């Protein structure tokens, strides 16, 4: 199925997962699209953070949901 | 904290949202973690019943204007299809809006 993951800068990128597909696999392709380091990934779905130890079931992420990614910009 | 102010929240009882008649407040604690607390705290009893974790864009409050009141607020979140319902307990609406603009700055950032 198709997600949509959202970034701070408004981007949706369409991402191909299953509901079976762990999260930590997810920043792995996101990593392979854009490139940023998956340690600076932050997966957001209903107030909460996706661990990368869960699915996309666990969080009930059916398809075409809207998933947010924000990058952790500790240093300024 | 960033902001603190007291207004009421709901709860969807079944398949109805139904608000409460406690007192209490919405503060919003924004740590070094990263991580916009928006929590609520009952101030009868001082104890704090919700506690989440907003990102911007993830977690959209907006106001509702299909409400005669106008006091009624929705934490909107585009994921997860989750909607959490607040009314302002403020004496006066010149500030309500106000509150609404300083939780999404703070919900954003």
């Amino acid at each position: 199925m198709q997600i949509f993951v959202k970034t701070l800068t408004g981007k949706t990128i369409t991402l191909e997962v299953e509901p079976s597909d762990t999260i930590e696999n997810v920043k792995a392709k996101i990593q392979d699209k854009e490139g940023i380091p998956p340690d600076q990934q932050r997966l957001i779905f209903a107030g909460k953070q996706l661990e990368d130890g869960r699915t996309l079931s666990d969080y009930n992420i059916q398809k075409e949901s809207t998933l947010h990614l924000v990058l952790r910009l500790r240093g300024g | 904290y960033l902001v603190e102010f007291r207004a009421g929240k709901m709860s969807l009882k079944g398949t109805t949202v139904t608000p409460d008649k406690r007192k209490g407040l919405v503060y919003i604690q924004q740590t070094d973690d990263s991580l916009i607390h928006f929590c609520w705290k009952d101030r009868t009893s001082g104890t704090v019943e919700d506690d989440l974790i907003i990102f911007p864009d993830d977690c959209e409050f907006k106001r509702v204007p299909q409400c005669p009141s106008g006091r009624v607020y929705v934490l909107k979140f585009k994921a997860g299809s989750k909607r959490l319902f607040f009314w302002m307990q403020e004496p006066k609406t010149d500030q309500d809006e106000e509150h609404c603009r300083k939780v999404n700055e703070c919900l954003n950032n």
